[PDB]
């Protein structure tokens, strides 16, 4: 079975305000895990059987173990292993070894001078899938995403409730959304979501590039994306986000391009995981891109992809809800008019209220000052939002 | 290179012996870390074709869907020659 | 990440997004102020003439790049040491500028007489 | 920046025409830094290798 | 991509070949026009200036189209001489028609139309040639108008096309007095305009062509002025510019 | 401007002073220790002891796992390349190691020179080389692993509006096996090639799946990443051994699911290209017709983009029958909307032509995600029964809202 | 690929170029238009001008007649040339026949004009979407650069089109339009619901039953401003 | 191959007109239906607004006083139509003194259509249901941007068009009354429709023999909807 190795997260200490209530809980914090640690400490301290089982099993297996790979079991007790040089022999079998571990293709431990079979190497997982697998959960949160409550609401119908709550879903007979694209100008909040979702899931999540899945050699791609998937097949509930999907997800065509044949091989055992033979199961994945016009129409059909949630640039409620959010840890004046900002049309997405707000309190730096202004906000406007050139045509249109 | 000199020595062990090289284009392919061995196969062949003379009765047809991607050095003169 | 480049207009809008990259500081070319101040700034270790007015070789430079300004002193000094001297003059300076600020126009009236 | 409660500023990018001094302030930063500069130019990260250039960035 | 064709709508619904024609007026020279109390006036740059180019019709930029109108020119020359022309037999074929001067803004319209026949039948470029307009009649007295590649117009107090526009437009904005400019005031902010947006210094005056529009007794005087006169503009701008530098 | 002045050492004291310090101080502090505590418990704990195929005690409890140990020697596995028999009675063998070496040895007195045929794998001791025990013939793993084995649950019945790509393909792959009478009694050899192809999510894979699901025969689902290796002329012996076990079935199917893989267009003017995978496709060619005929090996092949498959393999003498799977007529979809509506907890009034109508250009695919849609609109508002609008919703949510930018204003160009 | 021609059908049956000329209306400013028992009344998104130009010529709202007023939304030009066939073809209906020109020929004979630049190639449609107003009976029209018209009891076309018709449905009732100047109000504020700049940028045109067009100065526009304001001052 | 009228495709196919079928399909659904007493035409009038007069709405014309047309698709080209069908009606009724047969309107109107590429433009997108009473009786003709054209018992077009086809092929046959063809018309259309049905998302018309005027139904829609 081998359940989901969700990613561990201390409990938020709220109000974030500098305040004894923060202090309580923070040492709240500290004294349980000052509990752990004394426990932890203690446990081994006072240990005072199965060595003679370690010492046998140990000693006849001996060290170092070889890795080999399985490739014919001949007798109960037998069997042809290949070494990683590509050598095949004729080894035994040691009795401490479960006979319905060995599969063809598995990876074994072998004794280093008779190579035979001491035992089986369970995970043999890439380094490059290993370091996908995300550990430490992201601070952000979904009380860390202003508006985008349609977005939020729909990526939870798709990876979070199902988890939660499948009881609606097995009772009207939907199989729940196992496929969404994050799609939308840059700086919208597509991987925001992604990472508030990432702290919330209690489920396994994986964070891929969308081009570290993509290796030198010939066959290591589409290999590489295969045993990615299989991680997340075994641990159960799994979610694969693959930021910036449109490096390989980009349109199928015919062209010598060696290296682009390749690219195209790699993103088709990407859709074949996604939905070809066999099932999936309950991994869901969520890809994200700038540009999804790009991507090939096979890989974002439904099926595959069940939902393209759109990011648009943030509108004056939005706005208002990030500025909000990204001052809450300033100490604004009295005299701060917010609204200035968040009216006008200067299409700021979310990093744009985020730089701006970074900005004004760069520019209350500047004045010496630890509480920003209206002035500073006004500067930081002009100062950061210099971004397009033109993007617009004349006075043709009345 | 072993395989195709072997299979010419094989030819030339029984006496009326003909050679049947189908799909050219995949060892036949011009020269541009594979390349080497691939060329290291082609070029035996190349010798085994350039090997017999004095009109021995080992006699070798190649068939293939392309031209372009067949090496050029293949066509040659004491090569296969008849376009067929 | 400090990121150096021209053509500001070229590079996608997916690394020039504020979350990304928090500060575009440009670098306009230099005003006269500042074009004085290149011009004291690499001419510190040239032994200069007095009558080497730094002031008036800034104007004859109407919007250089700024390593424009280093290359006219660099030519100064190579007309110094043609002349095998170690001091530099001012119409040195002044020649050494119109050296540097060689522009090539299109030489052609007819393609420049299609704009009236 | 903890105090402010704001994000510390990530990336600057220095545009402007050539020969303005752009590489030379990032050497003049270099120079005074006390802290890891690692370089790059704008052509090393290519290769011709299809992922080589993005596990060279990673 | 759909800039192909001067018909073809791009799918957000932009002509890009009139934007094209547009941006491609930035390349004519700077030409200005200012309207004033009792005046209104163009300036121009001569752009090539070589040597040896003899200057012998004195408006290379500046055409008068009726009696009491003149326009300036912006744009491809041929687009310009042939847009000039067609200006004169238009103002020509009013004045025969109905025995009284073309009112300015609708000989405007007129030529207008004719290049958004351009920008909407196919196989021919649109008119890739702005132009300013300044006149009097009976109706509006003294005024300037702006022109468009697209055949869009728009009426004006102050304005400018070519070279640095934006430049020359921002600092009319600065400096312009709606209702108390004179024709002196307005000859002084065009000298300096000019100076500030064309990158050469000293704004030699062989480089600059000036045409005023005057009411005198009736006869609606279109002058064009000579060199000697532009040099006391230079002078006089030159004595404000030091004047202005006794504050250091 | 007024330019910025620098920022002292004072002023930095004083802005991260003259402020909030009762609680910031110790905050702060507290949070870098519960930082440096989860540290010390991760590095104190941090072991998370990896599974190795350590049997239950009472499995093994053997001792004698060391006499085994010690007795027993390894063999290098080895096939008999040649037998010389110099007089038959010193017979001598060349046999070759994998590739370390080739040699020339004799059995073991174990061993019976009968027993030892040429070709054959055997076990080699490692110090003389000597053949000490004949071995069964290879079967590479992944090529076994690449059968089936378990049929899918897709039936028939589950790909709507398809009635003749299922009876096209059934009678390419299921006719001519179980009732192959009605074929040579015409003097008919049927196709033994069917390429699927269509628009993405049309039901070529679900087809597939269905035959798998009823194949009563060896049915072999082909990965495509593994065809491609990592070195040279692997994926060509991957394809020949491959087709190799096929042939030891009786009658056994293989399905190329997304052939575009592995089957693109010959070339060299990109100097060098793939070349291994085109080596590939030309081996599979090769296997599929031509000399040493292929034998009762039908073949499956799909793709959702077919165009840039090589002409050689497009040939109809390795893909004989060219199954074109289309964008479903209104009954098809109204068939496909029954088909996913089934078991969903819907209202008995829903006009399903209504919605198939409604979605002109989609594929089943999309059909499924409208059903899904109206059953998460009819979640959101918590009612346990989808209605008509719940579907409508769907639709326009799945279809209308990503078809095209033809709005309503736009629209009313058509009454 | 099947948006480079205007005589290509695509695959679906799309007329791509025909669709394109309304975004050009799209990208054109908010006009708004009403009609009521006695009234025909229309406002105009009039967006600021620069400080030195002359907004004279600038003009959204052009009388087609004495008897019937258009406002455009769309290419300037275009505009301009469809107005101008427009007052011409309105006079010549008067000169071939006594009775004067009603609004629904107009009407017909602008979709007409702009259908007959939508059927050949080498010829840019009309990128301008009108609001045709004028007394037979108080009757609204509005055109398409496809070339299609349509009767309506208040329409607003250009930059805010499906906001402020949103705002129009549930706010068009009987008794809205049952005094003059509650229709001019309504009319204002169905302007002010997309117009954040209030009074500086909306230029309202009224025609009244066998009367002449009277724009309305900003100064009683600012009076109905006020009044909208006073009467919205209910809420506290 | 599908870029011009006048390009063959290797099936001979022109495959321009059957984009015009396909812009017919995203129109409106329109039924008509002829008996011996008379012809009997209703349309799903896809109201969009209620601002919108839904007498602007032009989906039944009449082309004279004893022949009505109903459309679907684009309409400019179906108005062009439309006109052009009443310009050839009152010239031979000029030239003849006789009501032009419905067969000969459509012949016009079809005429018009095939012109889509004969000079030295493209298919009208349109589909036309012509009803009417002629000198032999009721017919009711249908026509495609093609020009082909023939004489239906009973046609469904615009969208909806295969369901509504089909439900009239299961009930229709020859000796049907007006009022059933109607209540037929009227039940295919609320079956065959997203919205609920009511007096504003339909129109009806209708031509007898004897009754050629009202050519239209006003408010006694409602008579025939909630006694359905
Ligand atoms: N709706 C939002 N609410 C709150 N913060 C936001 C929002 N949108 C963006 N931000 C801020 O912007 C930062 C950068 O945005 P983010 O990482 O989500 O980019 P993105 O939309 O994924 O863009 P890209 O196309 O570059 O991947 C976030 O860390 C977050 O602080
Ligand atoms: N006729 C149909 N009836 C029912 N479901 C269908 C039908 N056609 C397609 N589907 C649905 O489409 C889903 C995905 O389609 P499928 O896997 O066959 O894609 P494909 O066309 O082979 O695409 P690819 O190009 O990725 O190979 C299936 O899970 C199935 O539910
Ligand atoms: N402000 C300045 N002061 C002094 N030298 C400068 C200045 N700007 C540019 N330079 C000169 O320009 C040269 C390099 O310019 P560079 O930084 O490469 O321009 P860019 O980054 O635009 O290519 C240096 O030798 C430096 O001396
Ligand atoms: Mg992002
Ligand atoms: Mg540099
Ligand atoms: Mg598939």
């Amino acid at each position: 079975t081998k359940g989901p190795d969700a990613a561990s997260k201390l409990p938020l200490v709220t109000p974030h305000t500098q305040c004894r209530l923060k202090l309580l809980k923070l040492e709240r914090i500290k004294d349980y895990l000052l509990m752990e640690e004394e426990f932890i400490r203690n446990q081994e301290q006072m240990k005072p059987k199965q060595e003679e089982e370690r010492s046998k099993v140990d000693d006849l297996r001996g060290t170092p173990m070889s890795v080999g790979t399985l490739e014919e079991i001949i007798d109960d007790n037998h069997a042809i292993v290949s070494t990683s040089v590509g050598s095949e022999h004729y080894v035994s079998i040691l009795s401490f070894v479960d006979k319905d571990l060995l599969e063809p293709g598995c990876s074994v431990l072998l004794n280093h001078k008779v190579h035979a079979v001491i035992g089986v190497l369970m995970d043999d997982t890439d380094p490059l899938v290993t370091v996908m697998k995300v550990e430490k959960a992201p601070q952000e949160t979904y009380a860390d995403i202003g508006g985008l409550d349609n977005q939020i609401q729909e990526i939870k119908e798709s990876v979070e409730l199902p988890l939660t709550h499948p009881e609606y879903y097995e009772e009207m007979g939907i199989k729940p959304p196992k496929g969404v694209i994050l799609y939308g100008p840059p700086g919208t909040g597509k991987t925001l979501l992604a990472k508030a979702v990432a702290n919330q899931t209690s489920a396994t999540f994986l964070r891929v590039v969308g081009s570290e899945l993509i290796q030198k050699y010939l066959g290591d791609g589409p290999k590489l994306v295969r045993e990615l998937f299989r991680v997340a097949e075994e641990h159960a509930p799994s979610i694969v986000f693959i930021d910036e999907i449109d490096a390989i997800g980009t349109k199928r065509y015919d062209s010598n391009s060696g290296g682009e044949r390749e690219i195209q091989r790699t993103m088709l055992e990407l859709l074949n995981q996604l939905d070809g033979f066999d099932s999936r199961g309950d991994v869901k994945v969520i890809m994200a891109t700038n540009r999804i016009e790009t991507l090939d129409p096979a890989l974002i059909r439904p099926g595959r992809i069940d939902r393209k949630i759109e990011f648009p640039l943030p509108d004056e409620k939005t706005k208002k809800r990030i500025f909000q959010i990204h001052t809450s840890r300033m100490t604004l004046a009295d005299d701060v008019t917010l609204d200035d900002l968040i009216m006008a049309k200067d299409d700021l997405s979310g990093a744009d209220i985020k730089a701006i707000c970074t900005e004004a309190g760069l520019m209350a730096l500047r004045e010496r000052r630890m509480k920003v202004t209206n002035e500073d906000f006004k500067k930081s406007k002009e100062n950061v939002l210099y971004k397009k050139q033109e993007g617009t045509p004349e006075g043709l249109y009345l | 290179a072993k395989l195709v000199r072997d299979a010419f020595a094989l030819a030339k062990e029984k006496a009326p012996s003909i050679i049947f090289i189908d799909e050219l284009d995949a060892i036949g392919t011009k020269r541009f870390a594979g390349d080497r061995e691939v060329q290291r196969t082609m070029l035996e062949l190349l010798n085994q074709l350039d090997g017999f003379q004095p009109n021995t009765q080992v006699k070798v047809i190649a068939a293939t869907n392309r031209v372009d991607i067949l090496d050029p050095a293949l066509l040659r003169s004491g090569r296969l020659d008849r376009k067929i | 990440v400090i990121m150096a480049t021209n053509r500001i207009d070229i590079l996608d809008s997916a690394l020039l997004r504020p979350g990304r990259i928090d500060r575009k500081i440009e670098f306009p070319p230099p005003n006269e102020e500042a074009r004085l101040d290149i011009l004291k700034i690499h001419s510190r270790k040239m032994n200069l003439t007095r009558g080497i007015n730094l002031r008036k070789i800034a104007e004859l430079m109407p919007g250089a790049s700024g390593a424009e300004v280093k290359g006219v002193c660099t030519e100064a000094g190579m007309y110094a040491l043609r002349e095998r001297r170690v001091h530099v003059t001012q119409e040195d300076f002044e020649m050494a500028v119109a050296k540097v600020m060689q522009k090539d126009s299109e030489k052609n009236m007819s393609i420049k007489k299609l704009w009236k | 920046f903890e105090a402010l409660g704001i994000a510390q500023p990530k990336g600057v990018l220095l545009y402007g025409p050539p020969g303005t001094g752009k590489t030379l302030l990032a050497r003049a930063v270099a120079h005074h830094t006390d802290c890891t500069f690692i370089r790059v130019s704008g052509s090393e990260l290519v290769q011709k290798f299809i992922g080589e250039g993005a596990r060279m960035v990673r | 991509r759909y800039d192909s064709r001067t018909t073809i709508f791009s799918p957000e619904g932009r002509l890009y070949q009139v934007e094209y024609a547009m941006e491609a007026i930035g390349h004519a020279g700077t030409c200005l026009g200012i309207l004033a109390n009792d005046g209104v006036l163009l300036a121009a740059e001569r752009r090539n200036i070589h040597k040896l180019l003899d200057e012998v019709f004195f408006s290379e930029k500046i055409y008068k189209l009726n009696e009491d109108m003149a326009c300036s020119v912006a744009g491809i020359t041929s687009d310009a001489n042939v847009l000039t022309n067609e200006l004169r037999l238009i103002a020509q074929r009013y004045l025969l028609q109905y025995q009284e001067p073309i009112p300015c803004e609708q000989l405007v319209t007129a030529l207008c139309d004719i290049k958004q026949a351009y920008t909407q039948f196919g196989g021919k470029r649109p008119f890739g040639v702005s132009l300013l307009y300044i006149g009097w009649d009976k109706h509006y007295g003294f005024q300037l108008y702006q022109s468009d590649p697209s055949g869009n117009y728009g009426g004006w107090k102050a304005t400018c096309i070519g070279n640095n526009s934006a430049a020359a437009v921002s600092m009319l904005k600065q400096d312009y007095k709606e209702g108390e400019m004179t024709l002196k005031s307005a000859l002084a902010l065009a000298i300096k305009v000019l100076n500030k947006t064309m990158d050469v210094s000293k704004l030699s005056a062989e480089k600059v062509e000036i045409a005023t529009l005057t009411r005198e007794n009736g006869k609606t005087v279109i002058r064009v002025l000579k060199q000697k006169e532009v040099e006391q503009l230079i002078k006089k701008h030159e004595e404000e510019e030091a004047k202005a530098e006794r504050e250091k | 401007d007024k330019p910025i002045r620098a920022l002292d050492e004072g002023d930095i004291a004083l802005l991260k002073t003259y402020g909030q310090s009762t609680y910031s101080r110790q905050i702060k502090q507290v949070e870098d220790d519960i930082q440096q505590l989860l540290k010390k418990i991760n590095e104190l704990t941090g072991i998370k002891e990896s599974d190795t195929g350590l049997a239950p005690p009472a499995l093994w409890d053997l001792a004698a796992d060391k006499q085994t140990l010690q007795s027993e020697q390894p063999l290098q596995v080895a096939r008999c390349t040649k037998i010389i028999n110099a007089d038959s009675e010193d017979p001598k063998y060349i046999i070759n190691v994998k590739q370390f070496a080739k040699f020339v040895v004799d059995l073991s007195d174990q061993v019976a020179p009968t027993d030892i045929e040429e070709g054959m794998r055997v076990g080699v001791d490692r110090n003389k080389y000597q053949i000490h025990i004949p071995l069964p013939p290879k079967i590479d793993p992944t090529v076994t692993m690449m059968q089936v084995e378990e049929k899918p649950d897709v039936t028939y019945s589950d790909v709507g509006g398809c009635k003749e790509q299922i009876e096209k393909l059934r009678e390419v792959v299921e006719t001519p096996l179980l009732h192959p009478e009605r074929f040579v009694n015409l003097g008919i050899e049927p196709p033994k090639g069917v390429l699927l192809f269509g628009p993405p999510g049309t039901g070529k894979t679900l087809c597939a799946r269905a035959v798998a699901n009823r194949t009563d025969a060896c049915f072999i689902r082909v990965i495509g990443s593994e065809l491609v290796q990592k070195y040279v002329g692997e994926g060509a012996r991957m394809v020949r051994e491959l087709f190799e076990m096929a042939r030891t079935k009786k009658a056994c199917l293989i399905f190329f699911d997304e052939i575009d893989a592995i089957g693109g267009a010959r070339f060299d003017d990109g100097a060098g290209g793939d070349n291994e995978v085109q080596r590939t496709m030309l081996e599979l060619i090769n296997q599929l017709d031509g000399f040493d005929p292929r034998g009762n090996i039908k073949v499956l092949m799909a793709t959702n983009r077919p165009d840039t498959l090589d002409p050689a393999l497009m040939r109809p003498g390795r893909l004989d029958r060219k199954i074109e799977f289309s964008l479903p007529d209104l009954e098809g979809r109204t068939h496909i909307f029954k088909i996913h509506a089934r078991s969903m907890s819907v209202e008995r009034d829903i006009r399903f032509e209504l919605l198939a109508r409604l979605c002109p250009n989609s594929t089943g695919a999309e059909i499924r995600s409208v059903c899904t849609e109206a059953g998460m609109f009819a979640i959101r508002a918590r009612r346990k029964i989808a209605t008509e609008k719940d579907f409508l919703e769907a639709v326009n949510k799945v279809i209308k809202s990503y078809a095209k930018f033809s709005a309503t204003p736009r629209y009313m160009t058509y009454n | 690929s099947y948006d480079r021609a205007i005589t290509v059908f695509s695959p679906d049956g799309h007329l791509f170029q025909v669709e394109y000329a309304q975004e050009a209306v799209k990208k054109g400013s908010t006009a708004v238009g009403v009609r009521g028992r006695d009234i025909v009344v229309l406002g105009v998104e009039k967006k600021s001008v620069a400080k030195l130009q002359d907004e004279r010529t600038v003009r959204k709202i052009c009388a087609l007649d004495d008897n019937v007023c258009m406002a455009f939304a769309g290419l300037t030009a275009d505009a301009r040339i469809v107005i101008n066939r427009a007052r011409v073809e309105c006079q010549s209906h008067r000169l071939t026949v006594e009775d004067p020109v009603t609004v629904e020929y107009i009407t017909r004979y602008i979709a007409s004009l702009k259908q007959r630049y939508t059927q050949s190639n080498g010829r840019r449609p009309f990128g301008i979407s009108a609001l045709i107003v004028g007394f037979d009976t108080p009757r609204l029209y509005q055109t398409d650069p496809s070339g299609t018209y349509h009767a309506w009891k208040a329409n607003a076309i250009g930059r805010g089109a499906k906001s402020v018709r949103e705002f129009l449905e549930k706010n068009y009732t009987d008794e809205a339009i049952e005094t003059d100047d509650l229709t001019i109000k309504l009319v204002i504020k169905a302007l002010l619901e997309v117009v954040q700049s209030g009074g500086k940028n909306i230029e309202l045109a009224v025609m009244r039953r066998d009367q002449s067009l009277k724009i309305l100065n900003p100064e009683e526009i600012e009076k109905y401003v006020a009044e909208i304001e006073k009467e919205k001052e209910e809420n506290e | 191959y599908d870029r011009g009228v006048n390009t063959f495709s290797p099936e001979g196919r022109l495959f321009q007109v059957e984009y015009a079928i396909e812009a017919i399909k995203l129109g409106s659904t329109a039924i008509g239906i002829q008996t011996s007493e008379g012809v009997c035409l209703a349309v799903e009038k896809r109201i969009t607004s209620p601002l919108m007069e839904p007498s602007s709405i032009e989906k039944i014309v009449e082309i004279d006083a004893h022949i009505g047309c109903a459309m679907s698709g684009l309409i400019a080209d179906a108005k062009t139509l439309i006109d052009k069908a009443r310009v050839e009606t009152q010239n031979h009724w000029f030239t003849y003194n006789e009501t032009m047969t419905v067969e000969s309107v459509t012949q016009a109107v079809s005429n018009l259509a095939l012109q889509f590429g004969e000079e030295d433009s493209r298919p009208f997108g349109v589909a036309l249901l012509f009803g009417g009473v002629d000198e032999k009786g009721p017919q009711l003709f249908h026509m495609d941007p093609s020009g082909t054209f023939v004489q239906c018992d009973a046609r469904a077009i615009g969208s909806a068009s295969e369901g509504a086809q089909s439900s009239l092929q299961e009930v229709y046959h020859k000796s049907m009354t007006l009022k059933e063809a109607i209540k037929s018309s009227l039940i295919i259309l609320k079956q065959v429709m997203e919205e609920k049905l009511n007096a504003t998302n339909i129109e009806l018309a209708t031509v007898q023999p004897g009754q050629n005027f009202h050519m239209f139904t006003k408010e006694e829609l409602e008579e025939v909807i909630k006694d359905i």
